[PDB]
Parts: structure tokens; C-alpha cells; sequence
DNA sequence: CTGGAGAATCCCGGTGCCGAGGCCGCTCAATTGGTCGTAGACAGCTCTAGCACCGCTTAAACGCACGTACGCGCTGTCCCCCGCGTTTTAACCGCCAAGGGGATTACTCCCTAGTCTCCAGGCACGTGTCAGATATATACATCCTGT
DNA sequence: ACAGGATGTATATATCTGACACGTGCCTGGAGACTAGGGAGTAATCCCCTTGGCGGTTAAAACGCGGGGGACAGCGCGTACGTGCGTTTAAGCGGTGCTAGAGCTGTCTACGACCAATTGAGCGGCCTCGGCACCGGGATTCTCCAG
């Protein structure tokens, strides 16, 4: 008898693979040695970012009365939120389109 | 201050006592409580009465309590130290549940052990391999200690 | 028969945690994988530069806190740091 | 008969194309252009269809952004018609020239 | 005497084994006795020759 | 609306701390809890809704920048009928 | 092995017009259809000359999607959805 | 007789003057006061190296000169010679700062 | 402990005029000065925030030149002359 | 008593320190192992670039009738050359000033 | 008593080989040092990413050629590659 | 459009200072010589995907007429900005003094690399059903000319 | 403003289908236990640069006044671009067929990490004078108003 195998992700209550993140860090030539809490912190940060994107994407999808998230929904979610827009200002999403906006000068006007 | 919430929960428990289980402070310290539960019917542990310990951390209801068994028992998801491997105590904690639900979940795990994440590998092996053997041994140990 | 790795399983789990009844297209999953890889590389590169600047040789959670503070803007960074410290605390508590 | 006054069809096209996500350039001539451009750096090169699609996506996004900037420049110049002066100004300000 | 754990000070005289020290730690704080270990059960303090004001350290819990 | 225009003490108390609602914040899931309990349970456990598990992270970050967190209407109503 | 230079005319006037329509342009002067296709080839030359040198360093004969993605990334134009 | 130059004639000569000199154009003491005032909002009682304050001024002045070049180009594009706050906004928006 | 404020007026109107003159600006409107104050304040806030983070990561109370250099370099405006 | 020490820069007939560059590479966390010719190639490239910039800056200085190169001369040398200007388009030089130019519309006529 | 390093000696040697009768200010020397470090970091960072992309673990002159081709524009890149190859050839000769 | 006053700019020369340039410890980081494991070079084999072609549909491109709205020029106003003089203020320089904090050295010890063994979590592969697309016939909002 | 006609545009219902959410076998990468060693935390000390202060000079900022030129609204005119309709034309699809090169595996060896011993190249210090700043003064140019 040795022990049962509990994943570090389950220890931290995460979903992203702490062990995989640790392997990537220590195989990515980022530093000579890697601390113990660094993968735990990084996995939590990545999970939070993905969840934050997905909540808005799902809200956009349900506002469009569809049940599957398509890249159009991701683009609509990203470009509406100011924080995420500033984080991903230099990123192009394939099949994403653009946010519908028309300058008020071009709209017709008279009487 | 968790004292208001602890006292309110105790007041509600006194207002609505459980059927097979019982708990409460065993002294002036509201943080340290003893829980008394009976073996659920149609279970190998039926007949025995188990006593539990409680240690409330100073953040309740926003943190799970420190609760374990003071009665020796034969269960996969329970270690020899009486600790209980349960999500509402580890991950599924929420400030919006009552202690009675916790006790009912404990009784359910007593009736429904989870060998996927046990605390004693041998007990999980027996539960997966010979359900009758687990039912016999749990009953024997319930009679030996819980009775 | 080279087995390749991605984050599709974890992305799907988080999606089920947030919206219990919403699917995701295959092409959107690839976009999420690219996003995850990009953010991972940004943060790891920033932490490596911090460690090299301070003449260290170890990347710890201390470096990643600073890297997140530099990269993410404002309230997003605040929430990310709150999430990361909580996870590290829970991991060390066990 | 019937005749829409100028501008309305353009506005409905703006609303239509800002709601869809399709590729706006014909695939075969775009591929021919890509192969023509690449044929001088190296001869007899080969391309993955995924690579060509990536190039087209990036190019279309870049052009759309350039037009978004050049429209604001023309509006700032108190006009509604885009003209190459606006494209030049936008390219110059964005540090591309 | 005095005993340090690395923190609730102080604890039993050189007369109680590791099990009783862990039980009192659990009573005084709520940390499980068996979780996680003692770094410096059936062993005592005199068996390890633990003097007063010694610095102790206190895995399985998952 | 909270309800109501006269939130009798049982409703005027927080759903968690059970004390009188101090600067209550209305969640997108329409749940009402005081500013202390909210500002604790937000970064305390999981950023989720304690009642119906609703994620509030996007709503929270939306409202924090504009300082639109505190429900002004109910917070004023409580001051009119309660201390 | 015989590609001529006429392919720049492949980007037609209606194609450029609908690109501008997506970009939000009301009306287009006639001189734009040359300026835009002048700009586009400059952009494509910059991207492709970086993709092809990646492929050369990899000692390959075909241009993969990752080569284009890397070439775009090194120009501060990261693209999602292809790796 | 009071001799006066035509408006803009001295503006051109001082443009030639300041495009040839490399000195810092902002006053160092108020710039340092501003830098410390801004830094108050992140950590209290911070201390600055004089070289760090100089580096901040050197970067800020170059950034402002670069911004002014583009905002002058926009004003010229609008067929006028007086730069107006809309021109600065247009330049910052095209550059992607806003 | 030496709390100070209202330093933004230290950037005098003649100083802004001198900067614009080096920029190659002939005539200046009256509304330029306030907006330039705002732009400079935004830029300095964005740079000092990263500089202070770099300093406090190394756990010292003194903002050095290398911290400012790194804060500028990570914003895409590399600056020479300070090591 | 083995042999006379010859620097790798002297072996390649360079000026920049090949040994120092090699040390910087392997202590820079760039890759696990470093090829032998990598420092040689990198030192050659850096020496060539410095030579180019110094040539242009010296020309700018002698056009200003001075003997000591100052940051103003470096700025004038960099901004005039198109290649270097594009290479260092995102670089701010302290005490550099700007290239003197006035838009033709502003000139009086 | 920390021994800090720069490239001032080598910059001065190149300056004397180019303009034998020209001085350089102290501040200009610092600018040259900053430029040298910046370009060195650019090239090394590009070469490291190339080695990672092509599943290698050794940075050789083959990667540095491509890094220079990616970074330096046009004629400058061509001249730099020509200069580097000659130096490597001479070094490998002896 | 052609000259003179004047204001600014440029230019030459004598002067004094201090930072560039050179010299000298001197030590430590570069060099040199071995050894040893392995990352990569190279041959070889497979089969995936890229290239080439043809044929039919038809949607999209292309060309033409028109007339209307928009770009562009002109003109007058007037108000806001520039040039300038006078007054005011605080930046700037020199200097002294206190000390807080940055920069070293020692030491120890705890955290992380490395190795080993074991197993389950994630990957490759099927698979069937349902979210979504497409068609069609609606209601319904929208524009545009005439009133 | 208004009404009706023509025209897109959103909506509901029906049906297909293929892409996804799921399941299973499996294997290799993650977890666990362990030891060893050096990276870093902590303490202690030193002194250097930061901060704070003061007084005097004066360069720079603030204020004000007049006037002029430029921003701006308006107007008139021409043209070129959008809108529509009819007539080409390759894009697109689909299908088939071929093979070049991408990808993998298996060797084997040249090469780069590693370590120990040796010394001299670069860092620090220490100068010294000359390139450059400055001050004054004469010479040149450029602007502007009267003509
Ligand atoms: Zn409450
Ligand atoms: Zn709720």
C-alpha cells in the first residue's frame, strides 16, 4: 500500500491540469527551476480567464437563440467587454466578423 | 463574526430536530460541537449510533466546518482517523446549506460509499469486489464499536 | 500515431460549469485553445523576464502575481489575482 | 417604376455585411494572387488550404480595419466620401508609412 | 515546559505521546490530528529527546 | 420590487448575515444581500451565487468600474423605514 | 510555373466595395479601387516573405498554417483559429 | 514706430529653433512634483531616483511630440492650420490608444 | 505624508506651446492645453503603474531607472540612454 | 604550458567578445544547448550593425563640424537612413530631438 | 565592488576602425550599449522561438541566419547575413 | 512690385573648464584540454494531401444611362489667437545635514531537481441523434412619391 | 405630415443531415515516495544617494491690449458615383487521378555540456589636456511697410 492518486488540480479545486501546466513550464525553458505554487497559480488564472470569456459568449449565443457557441459569438463577447477588448486588442478571430456600428453622420436625416 | 450564524443554526435545529441524527454544542464553545447519528435503515451500520466532532473555523458560514468521526467505522470514503471525504466539506461548500443536509449526505455516503475517491484503499477494494463482504464487515464493526 | 494535447476537455468542463446547457462548435474550440496557449505564453514569458531581472533562478507564485498584474488590465487583473491566491492557499492547506 | 434614392442601398449593404461573417473575396483569384506573390521569394512552392485560408482571413481583417480608420479620417475632413487621401492619412498615422 | 509547533504555544509536559499532542492540537484549533504529520503517533517527546521550547512541524488529508 | 416598498424586518434582513441590510447589492439573479456579506463572499469562496450558483463575475466587473453595485433604491427605502 | 501578374486584378471593384461596406463606408470614390489593391499586395508581401523563410528554415517545400500564424504573430497581428 | 511681425512669422522661427535643440522643454521641478503626485496613488512614501524621474520626462516629452506631429497632420488634412482638440482625439483613435 | 495635489497645472501653457512647436505646429487653438494635460496624465499613469509594480516586486521603496526602462519597454516604446 | 591563448573573436577576426556572447546565450535561458557557431554569427552581426550606425553618426557629426558623437548625431543618423529608421521605429533616444521638417502648407506664400 | 560589463571597449574599437579621428560622448556610448543589448535580445528571442517551433534543442548559426532574416529589413538583412557567414567560415577554417 | 530700417541670425575670435582618453594594477572570467552521453544527421518506408483536370450551374462580375446629391470653390464675417510689453513668481543653483534604505557577506535549511514505480486520465476511434440549415408561405416594418 | 404601393425583412412550420456529445480501449504521462544539494531567506553591517531646507538671481510665466487672418457658415455649380438593368464569365462544385513530400522509425556519430587548471583582458582608478561652451563683436540676411 502506497496511497491513492489525487490530482493537484483536485487539490486546488481547479479544472485545468496543474501537472500539465507544470510540465509545460519546466519544458519551456523559462527558468532553471520552477516553484511549486507557480503552476497552481497559473492554472487558476487561465481557468478564470476562460470562464470569463465563456460566460459572455454563452450570453451572446442565447441572445441569438442558439445553443452552440460559434466564433461569431466569441467575437461579439470579446469586442463588447471593455476589459477583454483591451486585453485582446491585437487579435483577429477567424470567422468573427465585426461589431455592427454606423457613424451617425452617415445615417439619413432631414424632414 | 460567525457566532450569530452558529446560534441561528442551532436555534433552527432545535426548532426542527432531526429523526435519526442529532448534534449541537457540548459546551459553552459554539465552535466545537458533537454530532450523534444512528445507523440508517437497510444498511450494515444500522443499529449502531455514531458520535462526531465539529470544529467551526472563524469564518462560518463562508467556510466548511472541521467535522470528523469519533466512532470507529468501516467505510471506504472514511479513514481510520474518522475523517470524511465529502465535497460539501471540501469543494461543494456553500454558505446556503444547513447542517442537517450535511448529516443526511453523510448517512447517504454510509449507505452509498464512493470507491472512486476513498480514504482506505482496502475498504474500497472490498466494496467493489465483494459487496456482501463489505456489508458483513461494516455490520461487524458497527456491532463491535458503534454498538 | 503521435498523440497531441490540447485544452478541449478542460474548456468543455468550464463551459458546463458556467452554462450547463450550451454547446460549442469545433472551430470555436480551436479558437479557445489558441487563446489559452497565447495567454500561457504571455504570462510565462513575463515571469521569466521578472526572474531574470531580479537575478533569481526560480519562478514562483510571487513572479506570476506580478506578471498577471502587468498583463491584465484593472479589475480583470484584480479578480485574476484574487482567484490565483485563493487556489494557492487551498493547495497548500492540503 | 421604382427607384431607391442614392445611399439607402449602401446603408442596407452596411447592415447586411456587418451582420455576416463570410469571406468577401473570391477564393480562387485570392489563391492565384497569393501564389503569384510567393513565386518570387521561392519557386514551385506549395500551400496548404488551411494556410491560404489563414492568409485570406488576416488580409480581410486588415483591410476592414484600415477602412474603419479611413472612414473616420474622411468624416473628420467633413466629407462622407472616402478618397485615397484618407487612406494615406490613416496609413501614415498608424505608423505603416 | 514550553513546546513550539511550526502556532499555539505551549503544550504538554514531556509526558504525552504524539497522539495526545495531536488530539489537543485538534481540540484547541480544529486542525485534524492525523493531518498531516509531525516533523522534528506512538512515539513520545522523550523518545525523540525533545527539550522545552523545541520547534516542531505539523498529506493524507485529501 | 425587493420586495417591497415596506420590507418588513424578515425581508429587510440579509439573506446570509441575517442582520439588517446594510447597503444591499442586487445580483443579476435578483438576489439581495448586504454590502458586507457580498464583499466577503465574492472573493471568499468561488465568486458564484450562494443561492442559485449563478456566476456573477462578469456582472461584478461590469458594476465595479461604474460603482453601480449598491442598490440605491432599496438602500434609500430601508433608511426611510429602518435605521 | 507560369503565374502571371494579372491576379492583382482578381480583387474586383465589387469585392473591395463590399469590404468597405463591412467596414462601414457610405460611398467610395473611384480612385480607391487602385489604392486598396496597392495596399493589399504590400501587406501580403510582408506576411508571405516571413512565412516562406519559416518554411525554408524548416527545410520544407509546402507552406503550413503554422508558418502563416507565426509570421502574423511576429508582426503583432496574432490570429486565432488555426493552431 | 512700433515694429511688429506678422502673426505666424515668429511661430515659424521658433519651430525652427525648437526642432534643432535637444533640451527638455518642460520645467523639471513641476514635472517631478506631478510624477510624485501620480505615484502617490499606488504606494505611499515612495522614493525616486533622479535618473528615473529624468527618464520619465524624456519619455513623456517624446511621446507628446510624436502625438503633436500626427495631430498637426490631421489638422492639415482637414484643410486648416489651427490644431483643435478633435484632431488630437482623431490621432489617438487612429493610433489605437482609445 | 507630504500629500500634494493640483500639480497638473505645472505643465504650463508656454511649455505645451514649446512642445507643439517642436512637433511642427504653427497655430494652436485654446482648447489644446486642457486635453494635452489629460493625455499626459493618462500616459504617466499607465507608465508609473508598471514601474511601481516592478519596484515592489523586488521589495524596495526606491523607483530606479531600470524599472522605468522596463515599464516603457513592455509598452512598446523602448528608450535608450539609461542602461 | 599548453598553447598561447587565442580568443575566438581573434580566430574569426572580429571585435565583439565571442566568449562573452557565448556566455550570455547559455546563461540567458534561450535554449538547453548552444551551437558553436552561434556566438560567432551573432557577434559578427552586432559588429556590422554597430559599424553601420557609427559610420552614419560620424558623417552627421562632421556635417555639424564636431569631433565627438552626441545623441543628437545618433538621432540624425538613424532617422535619415530608411533601413535603420524602420528598424528602430519604436525606439526613443534621450537627448535626440526630432528631424527638422515643416509641412509645406505652413510656409508663407 | 560589483564588476559590471558593457560593450564600450568594443564600440570604441569599431569607432576607431570606422572614423579614426572622431570622439564619442559618454552619453552616446550608453546609447550604443542600449542599442547593442536590444538587438542582441531581439535576435536571441527570435532564435529561441525558432528552435522551439522546429522541435529542436540546440541554437546554431542556422537559426541565427533565419532570425536575422526575420528581424532586419531588406538590404540591411542581406548585408548582415553576408557578414555573418564570412565570419563563421573564417572561424571554422581555424 | 522695389527699396531702407531694423531685428534677428550668422560668423569669428579669445578664454577657461572638465570630461574624453590614456595608463596601471589585478583578478576573474575567458581559454585549453579531456571525457562522455546524446541530439541530431541521414537513410528508408509509407500514404496524406496537394496539384492537376473536366464539366455543368449560375451567381457574380461587367458594362451602360441617368440624375441627383455631394465635393469644391467663392465670399463675407468675425472672433479668437498671435505678437508684444509689463508685471509677477517660482524655477534654478549652491550648499548643508540627516538617515533610510540600497548594497554587500555568511549561513543554514528548506524547497526543488532527479529517479523509480505504478495506474488512471486523457487521447484515438466509433456512432447516432438533434441543432441548425434550408424552403416556403406568411405577417410586418420601411421607404418614397404624391398629396 | 400623410397614404398607399412596392419592397425588403422578420416569423413559423417541415424536413434533412452531419457534427457533436458520448462511449470504449489503452498507454504514457502524472502522482507518490525518496534523497541530495544548493538558492534563497534571514541577519548583520556599511555608506550613498535621497530628501529636506535656505537664500539669492533672474528666467520664465501670467496678464493685458490691439488687430488681423482664418475658421466657418453660406451659396452656387458641375460631375461622378450610386442605382438599376441587361449581358458575359469564371467562381464554384463534383468528381477523378496522380505523386511529391510530409511524417515516422531506426540507427550511429560528431558535438556540446562538464570539469579542472591557467592567465590576461577588461574593470576600476587615476590622471591630463583640449574640444567645446561662452562672451563679445562685427557681418549677412530676412521681414515689413512705405512707395
Ligand atoms: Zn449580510
Ligand atoms: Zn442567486
Amino acid at each position: 500500500a502506497r496511497a491513492k492518486a489525487c490530482t493537484r488540480s483536485s487539490r486546488a479545486g481547479l479544472q485545468f491540469p496543474v501537472g500539465r501546466v507544470h510540465r509545460l513550464l519546466r519544458k519551456g525553458n523559462y527558468s532553471e527551476r520552477v516553484g511549486a505554487g507557480a503552476p497552481v497559480y497559473l492554472a487558476a488564472v487561465l481557468e478564470y480567464l476562460t470562464a470569463e470569456i465563456l460566460e459572455l459568449a454563452g450570453n451572446a449565443a442565447r441572445d441569438n437563440k442558439k445553443t452552440r457557441i460559434i466564433p461569431r459569438h466569441l467575437q461579439l463577447a470579446i469586442r463588447n467587454d471593455e476589459e477583454l477588448n483591451k486585453l485582446l486588442g491585437r487579435v483577429t478571430i477567424a470567422q468573427g466578423g465585426v461589431l455592427p456600428n454606423i457613424q451617425a453622420v452617415l445615417l439619413p436625416k432631414k424632414t | 463574526m460567525a457566532l450569530k450564524r452558529i446560534n441561528k443554526e442551532l436555534s433552527d435545529l432545535a426548532r426542527d430536530p432531526p429523526a435519526q441524527s442529532s448534534a449541537g454544542p457540548v459546551g459553552d464553545d459554539m465552535f466545537h460541537w458533537q454530532a450523534t447519528i444512528m445507523g440508517p435503515n437497510d444498511s450494515p451500520y444500522q443499529g449502531g449510533v455514531f458520535f462526531l466532532t465539529i470544529h467551526f473555523p472563524t469564518d462560518y458560514p463562508f467556510k466548511p466546518p472541521k467535522v470528523a468521526f469519533t466512532t470507529r467505522i468501516y467505510h471506504p470514503n472514511i479513514n481510520s482517523n474518522g475523517s470524511i471525504c465529502l465535497d460539501i466539506l471540501r469543494s461543494q461548500w456553500s454558505p446556503a446549506l444547513t447542517i442537517s443536509k450535511v448529516l443526511l449526505s453523510i448517512s447517504s455516503l454510509l449507505s452509498d460509499p464512493n470507491p472512486d475517491d476513498p480514504l482506505v484503499p482496502e475498504i474500497a477494494r472490498i466494496y467493489k469486489t465483494d459487496r456482501d463482504k463489505y456489508n458483513r464487515i461494516s455490520r461487524e464493526w458497527t456491532q463491535k464499536y458503534a454498538m | 500515431r503521435s498523440r497531441k494535447e490540447s485544452y478541449s476537455v478542460y474548456v468543455y468542463k468550464v463551459l458546463k460549469q458556467v452554462h450547463p446547457d450550451t454547446g460549442i462548435s469545433s472551430k470555436a474550440m480551436g479558437i479557445m485553445n489558441s487563446f489559452v496557449n497565447d495567454i500561457f505564453e504571455r504570462i510565462a514569458g513575463e515571469a521569466s523576464r521578472l526572474a531574470h531581472y531580479n537575478k533569481r533562478s526560480t519562478i514562483t507564485s510571487r513572479e506570476i502575481q506580478t506578471a498577471v498584474r502587468l498583463l491584465l488590465p484593472g479589475e480583470l487583473a484584480k479578480h485574476a489575482v484574487s482567484e490565483g491566491t485563493k487556489a494557492v492557499t487551498k493547495y497548500t492547506s492540503a | 417604376p421604382h427607384r431607391y434614392r442614392p445611399g439607402t442601398v449602401a446603408l442596407r449593404e452596411i447592415r447586411r455585411y456587418q451582420k455576416s461573417t463570410e469571406l468577401l473575396i473570391r477564393k480562387l483569384p485570392f489563391q492565384r494572387l497569393v501564389r503569384e506573390i510567393a513565386q518570387d521569394f521561392k519557386t514551385d512552392l506549395r500551400f496548404q488550404s488551411s494556410a491560404v485560408m489563414a492568409l485570406q482571413e488576416a488580409s480581410e481583417a486588415y483591410l476592414v480595419g484600415l477602412f474603419e480608420d479611413t472612414n473616420l479620417s474622411a468624416i473628420h475632413a467633413k466629407r462622407v466620401t472616402i478618397m485615397p487621401k484618407d487612406i494615406q492619412l490613416a496609413r501614415r498615422i498608424r505608423g505603416e508609412r | 515546559m514550553q513546546i513550539f509547533v511550526k502556532t499555539i504555544t505551549l503544550e504538554v509536559e514531556p509526558s504525552d505521546t504524539i497522539e495526545n499532542v495531536k488530539a489537543k492540537i485538534q481540540d484547541k484549533e480544529g486542525i485534524p490530528p492525523d493531518q498531516q504529520r509531525l516533523i522534528f503517533d506512538g512515539r513520545t517527546l522523550s523518545d525523540y529527546n525533545i527539550q522545552k521550547e523545541s520547534t516542531l512541524h505539523l498529506l493524507r488529508g485529501c | 420590487l425587493p420586495k417591497d416598498a415596506i420590507p418588513s424586518l424578515s425581508e429587510c434582513q440579509c439573506g446570509i448575515c441575517m442582520e439588517i441590510l446594510v447597503e444591499p447589492v442586487t445580483l443579476p439573479c435578483n438576489h439581495t444581500l448586504c454590502k458586507p456579506c457580498f464583499q466577503s463572499t465574492v472573493e471568499k469562496a468561488s465568486l458564484c451565487c450562494p443561492f442559485c450558483r449563478r456566476r456573477v463575475s462578469s456582472w461584478t466587473r461590469y458594476h465595479t468600474r461604474r460603482n453601480s453595485l449598491v442598490n440605491v433604491e432599496l438602500w434609500t427605502i430601508i433608511q426611510k423605514h429602518y435605521p | 510555373r507560369k503565374v502571371l501578374r494579372d491576379n492583382i486584378q482578381g480583387i474586383t471593384k465589387p469585392a473591395i466595395r463590399r469590404l468597405a461596406r463591412r467596414g462601414g463606408v457610405k460611398r467610395i470614390s473611384g480612385l480607391i479601387y487602385e489604392e486598396t489593391r496597392g495596399v493589399l499586395k504590400v501587406f501580403l508581401e510582408n506576411v508571405i516573405r516571413d512565412a516562406v523563410t519559416y518554411t525554408e528554415h524548416a527545410k520544407r517545400k509546402t507552406v503550413t498554417a503554422m508558418d502563416v500564424v507565426y509570421a502574423l504573430k511576429r508582426q503583432g497581428r496574432t490570429l486565432y483559429g488555426f493552431g
